[PDB]
């Protein structure tokens, strides 16, 4: 697994935009288009 | 409403993302497993040699 | 760095609340990488990270 492979320098850096921010962007787009 | 059902009753709707995740996981697993190959050497452990 | 019955490995030997088989020997994970080694003296398991 991705979290189970952190043994040989395998670092999975976090995404810059959190899922909450993406959800907020989608909600803003939906409100704007509506 | 149908859209929800179209996803509720079907597990293959997210085929693309699942395939991408599976490909990445398989690549990482193969890379990790490659460390346990002798490659013609006596052993695959640095301390052993 | 710990020498456990022939394995020389660098890590942290914490305490693991996992139930193992009666006859106790080394451990392994999905990627064939050791993640838990037994305690020869006391019947308690130790994780490696
Ligand atoms: C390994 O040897 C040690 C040394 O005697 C044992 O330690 C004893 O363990 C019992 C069981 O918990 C205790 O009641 C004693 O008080 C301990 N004594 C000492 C001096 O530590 C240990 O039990 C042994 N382990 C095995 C698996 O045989």
């Amino acid at each position: 697994l991705i979290c189970a492979q952190k043994f040989n320098g395998l670092t999975v850096l976090p995404p810059l935009l959190t899922d909450e921010m993406i959800a907020q962007y989608t909600s803003a787009l939906l409100a704007g288009t509506i | 409403g149908k859209i929800q059902d179209s996803l509720s009753s079907t597990a293959s709707a997210l085929g693309k993302l699942q395939d991408v995740v599976n490909q990445n996981a398989q690549a990482l697993n193969t890379l990790v497993k490659q460390l346990s190959s002798n490659f013609g050497a006596i052993s695959s452990v640095l301390n052993d040699i | 760095n710990f020498n456990f019955n022939g394995l020389t490995g660098t890590g942290v030997l914490t305490e693991s609340n996992k139930k193992f088989l009666p006859f106790q020997q080394f451990g392994r994970d999905i990627a064939d990488t050791t993640d838990a080694v037994r305690d020869p003296q006391t019947l308690e398991i130790l994780d490696i990270t």
